[PDB]
Order: structure tokens, then C-alpha cells, then sequence
């Protein structure tokens, strides 16, 4: 059994932490006092939900996981939220005023005071693993802090856990829930810099959960808990080899092998179905062609793109629940009949899938459907890259005229990073397009 | 109030269409960088529809379509037309044609060339390619070949049709032009008026050199033809006419004789690409306006020559097209505050 | 469509599907970086204050 | 805990003030005497942003109250919430200061500065993490405008890196109570552009058109420009007051309304302004938009939003004002700057204010706030090229060429806004 160690930065990263973790202890039958009663070995053992959890001679069940915030506000939801108990004191950091939505005032003028501290706490968790996998670090790209402290503490763990995985989950910038302008800055700052030190990296557009909120789930004007539960279904979906028994993804160091084979294009795209409402008097099971045919569908997308006029580079297939390798086998060979799935001509083309018999998880009283089976599709297209166009470009528009720019030099930044951040993108919108485009 | 951006200001057909638009005094033009707009009249080339549908509450339409290059570039098509099973199979209205780079198919090409030369076969070919105005027809394949390697970008050598349907008097060659619009549902609209681009010089089949009598572009025969606006004014000649002629001439109808092979093979063409352009499900909508251009020859048979993405129109079914355009393309999404000119060719989704 | 290592156990299975086959900064730097920052804020607070001070 | 430190000067400054802690006062509950008495906890979660907490549950204001005269603080400490107030923030001199710049910021003011400090830094030192501070006064006068920049410069030399915020009422021809008016309006606005992160502009023209023309008000006082300054006062500071999806500091809310340094002055408005009807959503959006409820004296028509915010209370359809937010934009994108990307957000907060089931706070940083510049520039440089009043200010030690300065930096923060329009 290897460990692994979940590391919250912001608020996004926080909140969607909380609704994982609440979703892992209804998964691993985990009260909220963190006690397991189908958990025999007491204060002890290397099952695959230890990889997660810790355990105390009390039969405390401990997430493995640090939060960390410059303000308290939202960590003190955890702190005397529902599983309060769960978590010792040491685990949640908070500091007294945010980084203002600012990179370079989460990055410098506030992240070198608090990194040490940070690191130290995070080694104190290094020091209970037997044999640490890497690190699941969850942030938000607009955020001050969800994307300077973040990029900071990447640079400063590949230094103190080289040989040890790094893994995003990453909010992309969405203004129908936001009211910064300057997350596009953010957004490529904290591209640049953590590039070179994230393994593989998830993004979750927020106009995608948004709109599947709107669209599946009836919510006339989600929230943060509708989005959050929502995408930490997903987020369970791809940890779930992590910490159930399996044979695909069973170490972080098995993403990268499976969805990553150029460094740098390490954004594998994320879809999943089905997401019904509970409100919903009694919908029809869907079956497994269906939700395999809905993984191609872009509403079910976790960033909107057009995977049609992509490349592919690898695709993991992840079932939760009633299904049955001959209906999966079944299901593929129909939709390479009737989709347009181009991979690259140096990867075969091929699907590696994986089946998890505990049908998807859901938080009583959510907004989300008991369903039978689910799939979460994670796929590395060249279609992505319009995202990265997307975010450039709003960049572009603001830093011809410098607008805001005065707010990151008084930080303690220099113009100059700005430009090198938007050269990098322009390479990495490049190489996206010598792997797609002929 | 719907907004609209202009990025093309060479589109003679959607500079009418924004006349149109802000005619009706319930549309605004917008600077051609303003992201919040409804409608994009959009570029040629590079068009960056990774941008579209993602500003909030606004619901954005473009006209074009993601993807179909695939069937307005010479060799696109002809690649689309081999490889894909709704085409390749049965497709006897697309005149045998090779991809030729300077895969490449040079070896099949001549396999099937020695094979019409050996067969005492008409073995004429016409090479040409996306990047012409540069066109070559030829008997000789050791000319077709040489042609292209002189050059420096992707050829297509296709049959040349040696036994086209002459108009009389004169004796002249021609080709059909016909425009398709397809709205964001995918109906496939056929312009109930085509145009047919004729040919000012009597056909000579024993002289593919002087290419005016063979080639019925309205640019060439209007520059190198000294008969330009003989038989019909500007080398047009519209269905009607065309229709009264094959009455007269060959106790036939234009419907029956040709229209219903050419909407056959526009909905073909259309119906084959549909899954991977179609924005039924995508975040943002498109329609987009084709050119199809047809051969006709001496057995009434109907030839698909290519598609236009980008075609203009004829000055006297501007008017007419261009409303047409507004009122299931555009007005259709964006409702503003007969008799169709189009013909609805139904099909499966 | 080839179906190759098929692993089972209670809890699931996991194969793999071919259709077809194919065809840092050190700490000290990082210090640096860090401590830069806080020196042009030093710079630019010591140019208001003697702003001010005039 | 992110506290705010208020301060209000001069008879402009204290009367606004006043009024501002009365309607807050209000809203959160809290009685003339201090005492809670609301019915629901969101009117404590944030209380200790503008109050704070003394013995037997007492609220009592983050206020400082200062004046070269005692005249208008005798008036707050026997006005309504008057008792309500620290008796130790109320710092006051004799002397006046004359409706002159010069005394406020030379002469008069400068004797009585330290002591204010003293009990600004009395009010830091107890705030678990200031957030910043904000500031009531008038630019016409002379306490408010001469002394209020003044202590804006002592307190940003003392607390460098926290947000400084000012209410500033521009003068007008129309409702002037002295001449040198621009004189002391141009030389304020020099220090507001180099010590403040944003400033509310609050052009007393425009609310007296407010009253007289929307309002329908005959004979305004300046208790009706108050209530129309205090309402909205009030509106810009529920994010900061009550609890909602918001959730940001001043700093935070500086970062995303000011792309310049420079271009930190603000366009309020207010709505709404045949008064039992319910508005809908259509009506707040419209009215708020619309230039008769914005009180700069500006017409945004003749400049571009470089951002906008706006804050909607009550409950209402947040469905809805997304869609009449996205329709006003979406129907009048040439007054928006393209270049700042989704520079439009909205706020909705379910607490109303007092009597109104609904409302609708705006906050513009818009190109057309260069035209008041432009009045108060056109006005100085009138008097200021025949000399006329400049005795009044030689005569406190200053000389013709701090004028000349003023009437330059505030051409450049004009030609500087033009720019940006175009
Ligand atoms: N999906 C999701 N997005 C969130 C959540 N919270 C914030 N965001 C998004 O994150 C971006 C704002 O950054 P935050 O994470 O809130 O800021 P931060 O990381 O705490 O950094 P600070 O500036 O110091 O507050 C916006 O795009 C929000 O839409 C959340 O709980 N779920
Ligand atoms: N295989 C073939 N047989 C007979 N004629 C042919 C032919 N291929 C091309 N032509 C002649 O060439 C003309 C059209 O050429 P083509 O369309 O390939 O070039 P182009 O695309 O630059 C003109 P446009 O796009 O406007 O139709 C027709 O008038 C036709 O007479
Ligand atoms: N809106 C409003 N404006 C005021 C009020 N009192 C004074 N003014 C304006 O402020 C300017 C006078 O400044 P004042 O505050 O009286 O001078 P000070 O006491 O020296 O700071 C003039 O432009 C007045 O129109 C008030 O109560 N409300
Ligand atoms: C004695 C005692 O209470 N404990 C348990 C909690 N501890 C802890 C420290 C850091 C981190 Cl990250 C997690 C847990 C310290 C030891
Ligand atoms: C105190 C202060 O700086 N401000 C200006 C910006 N504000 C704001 C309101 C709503 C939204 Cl969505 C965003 C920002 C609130 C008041
Ligand atoms: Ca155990
Ligand atoms: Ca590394
Ligand atoms: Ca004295
Ligand atoms: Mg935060
Ligand atoms: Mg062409
Ligand atoms: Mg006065």
C-alpha cells in the first residue's frame, strides 16, 4: 500500500476537498465522528482505502490531506462542519487576509511567509507513510492564492519529493460564476510556473459544471454546493483505482504512464455521465452503450471543446457500477462505427478500461441521482487546446493596454514574467497544434 | 436588438446579408474584435470557432461550419469521397480522381492511366489544384506529372470529361452552379435558382491547349474568350432558359434530367459529414452557404466537379438569395418583431 | 479488437481494448525569486516614503 | 475579522456620515444606545466590520469623527444615533478653517492632525486584520477637502499597505456655498489620484436634479442629498456587511474595479428613486443604468465603462437579473470598453434595506467621470488666470506655483481618461 497525500489550496480548492472528502467516508462507510465499523483491524492496516486514510489507535479514521487558505473563512466550515471531527487542527491552515485575487501577492508577498510552515506540515504527514506515492493537489486558476500559493508550493515540492507525483485538479476561469476580471492572468501565470512540475493535471471548466448543472439537474442558478458535489463525483471517479481495490491507475505514477506521453501536454480531458436529478419522479437506467455514447457527447464535458477536430493520445474508461466488460466491448465498437474519434498516428488506438462494482456514490438529500452505473471518460485530446486559445486571448486583450498590471509589480512581480507566462502559453498552444493539426 | 460582426469584408453574398440585417432596424453591427455578439459573419481562413458560445446568455451563431473544409478542398474530397462508406461504394457521379503530392497515389494513377491507353480509351485527365487562379488538361500522363512537381502544393488529377453536353447553337461546353444553404438544424435548403456558367467558344476536343472552350470559369471566358456575351449575357444562362432548351432539344425537363441527380448528390455530400459538423449538441450554432458545381454530359448524366465553402453569386440573384439567407439562417435563431425560395431536401438525421 | 490483460477481483476488473496498433529550481533559487520580490517591494515602499517625507 | 476604520470631516463629511451610521444602524439592528435588537443573526455575522463590541454586548462604531469647528459634531452628538458614537472619537478644533484648502492642509489642520492619528491608530491596534479605511468629506470646503487629504497622506505614510476609500462630494455651481470651490475641489483631487484606492464621486448636481426632477422635490435641503448619499452609501457596503456568495475584501474589490492606478474615481447610483408599487427586476436594471439615478453629474453616453458592479438586495429572481444585466450590456456593448473581458459582474444579497422590499446599488468606473474633472478644471483655470481668491491662500503660506501643479496633474488625469475612451 502506497499513500496519498490531498493538498487543498483557496477556496475552491477547500470546498471541493470538503465535498470529496465526504464523499470517500460515504464510499469507505466512514462516520463523521471517523469511526469504521467494517474496518476489523483496528489503529491499523494496508487496505486500499488506506492510501487515504490514516488510522488511529481509537479506530479514528484521519484523511491524509492538508487545507490550506490565507483566510479563514472557509475553512472554518471544515473546522465545525459535519466532519469536523475527522480532521486534527494541524491538518486545516489559515491565514488572516487573502491574496486579493492577486498571483503575485498569493505567489510572493504572502507565500513566502507561509510555504515552511506549510512544507513542514505536509512532511509531518510524509512521515506516516511507508512509502508516499505524491501528492493530489486540488486549486483554483483565478484564485490569488488557489493560483500563486499553488504554483509556489509545486516549485518547492518537486525540491523536498522529487521522485514522488504531483496531480492537479484545476478550476478553470468561468464568469457566469465569477466576478474578478483578472483570472486569465492568474490562470497563465500559474500555468507557466507549475508546467514544468505537474505530472498531470485535470481542468474543470466551470461553465462546463455550470451548464450541466442548468441543463441535467434543473438548477435554475447553481451554487458552489451544487457545483462542488457535482464535480467531486468526477474527482471520485478518477481516484476511486486509488483507493479501492483494482489493476488500472493504481498508483499516481499511472497517470501519467496511461494519459500523458508527451510532459507537457499533460491535460487529459474529463467527461462523465450520466448526471440525472433526484427531483426527477423515476428516469430510465441508462445502459452501458448509452452512458459510453454519452462520454462523446461535448454537454457532458467537463471543458467545452470539440473533441471531433482533436486528436486523441490516450483514453481511460472508468465504470462505477453494473457493468460487465462483454456490454463495454459492445458499446465501443458501435461508437467507432458512428463517431469521429482521430488519434495520433504514433499511439494505437485503444482504450484502456476499468470496472468498479460499487455503483457511484451520492450524498443523501444532493441533487444527484442513486444511478446504476456511471463512467467517467478521461481522454487526451489536441481539442483542448482551445480552452488554453480561449484564455490566451482574454490575456491578450488586457495586457496590450497593461490594465491591472500595476497590481502585480506593486506585489514585488516584474512585467517581464507576464510576457515569458504568454510565451510558454504560445508554445504550448504550438505544440498542441504540431500533435493535432497536418 | 441582435449584434453582429463582420470579419470578412471581401464576402460579397454576407456584405448584402449585413445590409439586409441592418435594414431592418432591429440589428447592430459591432466592431469585428467585440466578443458579445449573436451572429459572426467570420473569416475564410482561421476562423477560431473555439471561441464561440462561451460569453453568458448570449446565444452566438456563425456562418461556417467547423470541419467542412473537408469537402471544399480539391483533395479533401476526393480523399472523403474514397474513404468513407456512405461514398466510395456506389459514388458513379464523381469523376475518377487521384491525390498527387509533388497518402500519394501516383503509382495507382498510372495503373489506371496505361490501363485506358492500352484500352484504346478516351485517356484524357486534368490535373488542377486548391491553389489556382493554374490548370492543366492532357492526354500525355508524363505531362500531368510533370506539371505538378514543377509546382510545390498538393494536386488532384481527375477524368476530364471528353463527351460533355454541348449547348446549340454554338456547340459550347458549360457547367451548373448551384447554392445550398444549410441552417443550424441541418435542413438542407437547395436555391430554387442555379445558374449555368457557359462557355463563349465552340468545344474542340482535338486541342486541350487553348484551355477558354474548356475551362467556363466566368473570369476566364470574360478575359481569353472573344465570344463573351454572345448567347447569353455574361456567359450565364439561368434555369429557366436552360429548361425551355431541354425541351426544345431534348424533349426533357431540367427537373427531370439533371435536378434530380444534383440534389441526390448534394445531400450525399451533406448527409455523409453531418455527424462531424453538425452543431446540434455544441455550445454555439452554424449555417453555412455552398457552391456546388456540376458537369453535365452527353448522356445526361450529372458529375460533381467540387464544393465551394466561400462562393459568390450572380448579380441577379443577389437580392433574392441573400433575403433568403436572413430568413431560415439567420431570423430563424434570432426572430426579428412566400412561397419559399428554397427546395427542402428532406433526410434522416 | 483485441481484449488483453484482464485483471478480476471482488471489487471489479480492469482489461485493455487495442482496435488498432499504431503507426528544476533548486531551494536556493527559489529563494532568490522570492527574496527579489520582496526587495523591489522594499524599493518601491522606500520611493513612497520619500515621497511622502518631501 | 476584517475591520474597516471610518472617518468623517468637516460639516460635509460628519453630516454624510451621520447619516450613513444611521441607516447602517438600522439595518444591522442596532439602536441609538448600542443595544442589538434585530431578529436575525446575518445582522451580527459581520458586525464587527463596522462595530465594534464593548462590555454588556454593545455595538459601537469603527468611527472618527473630525472638524476644525464644533458646530456639526455638537449637531451628530445630539442627532439621532448620536450617543451612540465613542465620546473619545470626536476630535474637534475652534478655529475653522474657512472654506480654505490652505487651512485645512497648512496651517489649521496641520495643528490638529497628530491628535486624530492618535485615535486612528488607537482604532488599528485593536483590529484582528485591517482591512482598510474610508473616508467621508466634502472637496469644496476646507476641513473636509484640506485636512481629509491631509490625513489621507498621514495615514497612508503610516499604514502603507492597507486600502484607503473615500466618499468625496464634488462641488457645483448649482449648489456652491463659496467661490473658491474649484480652487480647493482641484487641489483635493491631486492628492485623491496619488492616496486613494477608490473614491466615490458624489456630485452634489446631480442630486439636487435627483430631488428636483425625479424626485419632485421643490425646494431641496441637504438632508435630501443626504438621505439619496446615505441610501447609497449603504448599498455599496452590503457585500462588505452582510453575508452572501460575494465575499471580499476591499482589496479584492479594488483589484477587480481599477485597471489603473490613476483611474480610481467611481460613478455611484441608486435604485429605485406611487411608492407601494413592487419594482421588477426590468425596472431596477433600467433606472439603475439609466443616467437620472446616477449621481457623478456625468451622462455615461459620453465615455465607456472600464467596470461595473452591481449590487441587487432582496429576494428576487437571481435567474432574472442575470438576464437583465446580460440584456442592458448586450444591448448597449458600444459604451462598454472590449478589451477588459466580462467587466460587468453582479451581486444579489437578500437582506433590503429599510422599507424597500428591493434594490439595486451601481458602481461605475466609467470615462465619462472625466467630464467632472473637466468642470472643475474649466472653473479654476477661470479664476486662477486673473488671480481672483488666490490671496486667501498665498496668505497661508502657499504659492502660485502648487496651483499651477494642481491645474496640470488635473489636465493629465483628464487626457489620461480620454485615452482610455477612445
Ligand atoms: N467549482 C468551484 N469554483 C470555485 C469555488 N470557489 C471559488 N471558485 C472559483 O475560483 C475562482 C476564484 O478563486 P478562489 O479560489 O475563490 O480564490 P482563492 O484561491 O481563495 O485566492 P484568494 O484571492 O486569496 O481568495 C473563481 O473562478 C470562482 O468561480 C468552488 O467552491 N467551486
Ligand atoms: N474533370 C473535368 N472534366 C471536364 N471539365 C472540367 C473537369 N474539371 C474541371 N473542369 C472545368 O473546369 C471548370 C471548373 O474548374 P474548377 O472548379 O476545378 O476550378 P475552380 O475551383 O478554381 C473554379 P470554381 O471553384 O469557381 O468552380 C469547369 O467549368 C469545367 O468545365
Ligand atoms: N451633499 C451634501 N453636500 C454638502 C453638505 N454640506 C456641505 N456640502 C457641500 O460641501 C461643500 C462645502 O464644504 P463643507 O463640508 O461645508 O466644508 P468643511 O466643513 O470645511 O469641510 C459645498 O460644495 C457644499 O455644497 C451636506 O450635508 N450634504
Ligand atoms: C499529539 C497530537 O495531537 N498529534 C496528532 C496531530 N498531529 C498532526 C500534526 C500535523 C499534521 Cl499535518 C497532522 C497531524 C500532531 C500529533
Ligand atoms: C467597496 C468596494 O470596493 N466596492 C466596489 C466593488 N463592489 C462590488 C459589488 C458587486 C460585485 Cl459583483 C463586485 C464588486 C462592492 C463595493
Ligand atoms: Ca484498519
Ligand atoms: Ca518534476
Ligand atoms: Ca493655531
Ligand atoms: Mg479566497
Ligand atoms: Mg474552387
Ligand atoms: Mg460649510
Amino acid at each position: 500500500m502506497r499513500e496519498c497525500i490531498s493538498i487543498h489550496v483557496g477556496q475552491a480548492g477547500v470546498q471541493i476537498g470538503n465535498a470529496c472528502w465526504e464523499l470517500y467516508c460515504l464510499e469507505h462507510g466512514i462516520q463523521p465522528d471517523g469511526q469504521m465499523p467494517s474496518d476489523k483491524t483496528i489503529g491499523g492496516g494496508d487496505d486500499s482505502f488506506n492510501t487515504f486514510f490514516s488510522e488511529t489507535g481509537a479506530g479514528k479514521h484521519v484523511p491524509r490531506a492538508v487545507f490550506v487558505d490565507l483566510e479563514p473563512t472557509v475553512i472554518d466550515e471544515v473546522r465545525t462542519g459535519t466532519y469536523r471531527q475527522l480532521f486534527h487542527p494541524e491538518q486545516l491552515i489559515t491565514g488572516k487576509e487573502d491574496a486579493a485575487n492577486n498571483y503575485a501577492r498569493g505567489h510572493y508577498t504572502i507565500g513566502k511567509e507561509i510555504i515552511d510552515l506549510v512544507l513542514d506540515r505536509i512532511r509531518k504527514l510524509a512521515d506516516q507513510c511507508t512509502g508516499l506515492q505524491g501528492f493530489l493537489v486540488f486549486h483554483s486558476f483565478g484564485g490569488g492564492t488557489g493560483s500563486g500559493f499553488t504554483s509556489l508550493l509545486m516549485e518547492r515540492l518537486s525540491v523536498d519529493y522529487g521522485k514522488k507525483s504531483k496531480l492537479e485538479f484545476s478550476i478553470y476561469p468561468a464568469p457566469q460564476v465569477s466576478t474578478a476580471v483578472v483570472e486569465p492572468y492568474n490562470s497563465i501565470l500559474t500555468t507557466h510556473t507549475t508546467l514544468e512540475h505537474s505530472d498531470c493535471a485535470f481542468m474543470v471548466d466551470n461553465e462546463a459544471i455550470y451548464d450541466i448543472c442548468r441543463r441535467n439537474l434543473d438548477i435554475e442558478r447553481p451554487t458552489y454546493t451544487n457545483l462542488n458535489r457535482l464535480i467531486s463525483q468526477i474527482v471520485s471517479s478518477i481516484t476511486a483505482s486509488l483507493r479501492f481495490d483494482g489493476a488500472l491507475n493504481v498508483d499516481l505514477t499511472e497517470f501519467q504512464t496511461n494519459l500523458v506521453p508527451y510532459p507537457r501536454i499533460h491535460f487529459p480531458l474529463a467527461t462523465y455521465a450520466p448526471v440525472i436529478s433526484a427531483e426527477k419522479a423515476y428516469h430510465e437506467q441508462l445502459s452501458v452503450a448509452e452512458i459510453t455514447n454519452a462520454c462523446f457527447e461535448p454537454a457532458n464535458q467537463m471543458v467545452k471543446c470539440d473533441p471531433r477536430h482533436g486528436k486523441y493520445m490516450a483514453c481511460c474508461l472508468l465504470y462505477r457500477g453494473d457493468v460487465v466488460p462483454k456490454d463495454v466491448n459492445a458499446a465501443i465498437a458501435t461508437i467507432k462505427t458512428k463517431r469521429s474519434i482521430q488519434f495520433v498516428d504514433w499511439c494505437p488506438t485503444g482504450f484502456k478500461v476499468g470496472i468498479n462494482y460499487q455503483p457511484p456514490t451520492v450524498v443523501p438529500g444532493g441533487d444527484l441521482a442513486k444511478v446504476q452505473r456511471a463512467v467517467c471518460m478521461l481522454s487526451n485530446t489536441t481539442a483542448i487546446a482551445e480552452a488554453w486559445a480561449r484564455l490566451d486571448h482574454k490575456f491578450d486583450l488586457m495586457y496590450a493596454k497593461r490594465a491591472f498590471v500595476h497590481w502585480y509589480v506593486g506585489e514585488g512581480m516584474e512585467e517581464g514574467e507576464f510576457s515569458e507566462a504568454r510565451e510558454d502559453m504560445a508554445a504550448l498552444e504550438k505544440d498542441y497544434e504540431e500533435v493535432g493539426v497536418d | 436588438m441582435y449584434t453582429f460582426v463582420v470579419r470578412d469584408e471581401n464576402s460579397s453574398v454576407y456584405a448584402e446579408v449585413s445590409r439586409l440585417l441592418l435594414a431592418t432596424g432591429q440589428w447592430k453591427r459591432l466592431r469585428k474584435d467585440n466578443p458579445r455578439f449573436n451572429l459572426m459573419l467570420g473569416e475564410r481562413n482561421r476562423l477560431p470557432f473555439g471561441r464561440l458560445g462561451h460569453e453568458p446568455g448570449l446565444v452566438q451563431l456563425v456562418n461556417y461550419y467547423r470541419g467542412a473544409d473537408k469537402l471544399c478542398r480539391k483533395a479533401s474530397l476526393v480523399k472523403l469521397i474514397k474513404t468513407s462508406p456512405e461514398l466510395s461504394e456506389s459514388c458513379t457521379w464523381f469523376p475518377e480522381s487521384y491525390v498527387i503530392y509533388p497518402t500519394d497515389e501516383r503509382e495507382v494513377f498510372l495503373a489506371a492511366y496505361n490501363r485506358r491507353r492500352e484500352g484504346r480509351e478516351g485517356n484524357v485527365w486534368i490535373a488542377k489544384s486548391s491553389a489556382g487562379a493554374g490548370i492543366l488538361i492532357s492526354s500525355e500522363a508524363s505531362e500531368l506529372l510533370d506539371f505538378i512537381d514543377e509546382q510545390g502544393q498538393v494536386h488532384v488529377i481527375q477524368k476530364y470529361l471528353e463527351k460533355p453536353l454541348l449547348l446549340e447553337p454554338g456547340h459550347r461546353k458549360f457547367d451548373i452552379r448551384s447554392w445550398v444553404l444549410v441552417d443550424h438544424l441541418y435542413n438542407i435548403y437547395l436555391y430554387r435558382e442555379g445558374v449555368l456558367r457557359t462557355s463563349s467558344e465552340p468545344y474542340n476536343s482535338a486541342n486541350f491547349q487553348d484551355k477558354t472552350c474548356h475551362l467556363t470559369n466566368h473570369c476566364i471566358q470574360k478575359e481569353y474568350s472573344k465570344n463573351y456575351g454572345r448567347y447569353e449575357e455574361g456567359n450565364e444562362m439561368f434555369f429557366e432558359e436552360f429548361n425551355q432548351y431541354l425541351m426544345d432539344a431534348l424533349n426533357t425537363t431540367l427537373e427531370n434530367s439533371i435536378l434530380l441527380q444534383i440534389k441526390h448528390i448534394i445531400r450525399s455530400c451533406l448527409m455523409c459529414i453531418e455527424p462531424a459538423i453538425s452543431t446540434k449538441h455544441l455550445h454555439y450554432q452554424s449555417f453555412q452557404l455552398f457552391g456546388f458545381d456540376f458537369m453535365v454530359d452527353e448522356e445526361l448524366k450529372v458529375w460533381l466537379i467540387e464544393v465551394n465553402g466561400a462562393p459568390a453569386c450572380a448579380q441577379k440573384l443577389y437580392a433574392e438569395l441573400c433575403q433568403g439567407i436572413v430568413d431560415v439562417a439567420i431570423s430563424s435563431v434570432f426572430p426579428l418583431a412566400p412561397t419559399s425560395i428554397f427546395i427542402k431536401l428532406h433526410h434522416h438525421h | 479488437m483485441e481484449v488483453i490483460e484482464l485483471n478480476k477481483c471482488t471489487s471489479g476488473q480492469s482489461f485493455e481494448v487495442i482496435l488498432k496498433p499504431p503507426s528544476d529550481p533548486s531551494l536556493e533559487e527559489i529563494q532568490k525569486k522570492l527574496e527579489a520580490a520582496e526587495e523591489r517591494r522594499k524599493y518601491q515602499e522606500a520611493e513612497l516614503l520619500k515621497h511622502l517625507a518631501e | 475579522m476584517r475591520e474597516i476604520v471610518h472617518i468623517q470631516a468637516g460639516q460635509c463629511g460628519n453630516q454624510i456620515g451621520a447619516k450613513f451610521w444611521e441607516v447602517i444602524s438600522d439595518e444591522h439592528g442596532i439602536d441609538p444606545t448600542g443595544s442589538y435588537h434585530g431578529d436575525s443573526d446575518l445582522q451580527l455575522e459581520r458586525i464587527n466590520v463596522y462595530y465594534n463590541e464593548a462590555t454588556g454586548n454593545k455595538y459601537v462604531p469603527r468611527a472618527i469623527l473630525v472638524d476644525l469647528e464644533p458646530g456639526t459634531m455638537d449637531s451628530v452628538r445630539s442627532g439621532p444615533f448620536g450617543q451612540i458614537f465613542r465620546p473619545d472619537n470626536f476630535v474637534f478644533g475652534q478655529s475653522g478653517a474657512g472654506n480654505n484648502w490652505a487651512k485645512g492642509h497648512y496651517t489649521e489642520g496641520a495643528e490638529l492632525v497628530d491628535s486624530v492619528l492618535d485615535v486612528v491608530r488607537k482604532e488599528s491596534e485593536s483590529c484582528d486584520c485591517l482591512q482598510g479605511f474610508q473616508l467621508t468629506h466634502s472637496l469644496g470646503g476646507g476641513t473636509g477637502s484640506g485636512m481629509g487629504t491631509l490625513l489621507i497622506s498621514k495615514i497612508r505614510e503610516e499604514y502603507p499597505d492597507r486600502i484607503m476609500n473615500t466618499f468625496s462630494v464634488m462641488p457645483s455651481p448649482k449648489v456652491s456655498d463659496t467661490v473658491v470651490e474649484p480652487y480647493n475641489a482641484t487641489l483635493s483631487v491631486h492628492q485623491l489620484v496619488e492616496n486613494t484606492d477608490e473614491t466615490y464621486c458624489i456630485d452634489n448636481e446631480a442630486l439636487y436634479d435627483i430631488c428636483f426632477r425625479t424626485l419632485k422635490l421643490t425646494t431641496p435641503t441637504y438632508g435630501d442629498l443626504n438621505h439619496l448619499v446615505s441610501a447609497t452609501m449603504s448599498g455599496v457596503t452590503t457585500c462588505l456587511r452582510f453575508p452572501g456568495q460575494l465575499n471580499a475584501d476591499l482589496r479584492k474589490l479594488a483589484v477587480n474595479m481599477v485597471p489603473f492606478p490613476r483611474l480610481h474615481f467611481f460613478m455611484p447610483g441608486f435604485a429605485p428613486l406611487q411608492q407601494y408599487r413592487a419594482l421588477t427586476v426590468p425596472e431596477l436594471t433600467q433606472q439603475m443604468f439609466d443616467s437620472k439615478n446616477m449621481m457623478a453629474a456625468c451622462d455615461p453616453r459620453h465615455g465607456r465603462y472600464l467596470t461595473v458592479a452591481a449590487i441587487f438586495r432582496g429576494r428576487m429572481s437571481m435567474k432574472e437579473v442575470d438576464e437583465q444585466m446580460l440584456n442592458v450590456q448586450n444591448k448597449n456593448s458600444s459604451y462598454f470598453v472590449e478589451w477588459i473581458p466580462n467587466n460587468v459582474k453582479t451581486a444579489v444579497c437578500d437582506i433590503p434595506p429599510r422599507g424597500l422590499k428591493m434594490s439595486a446599488t451601481f458602481i461605475g468606473n466609467s470615462t465619462a467621470i472625466q467630464e467632472l474633472f473637466k468642470r472643475i478644471s474649466e472653473q479654476f483655470t477661470a479664476m486662477f488666470r486673473r488671480k481672483a481668491f488666490l490671496h486667501w491662500y498665498t496668505g497661508e503660506g502657499m504659492d502660485e506655483m502648487e496651483f499651477t501643479e494642481a491645474e496640470s496633474n488635473m489636465n493629465d488625469l483628464v487626457s489620461e481618461y480620454q485615452q482610455y475612451q477612445d
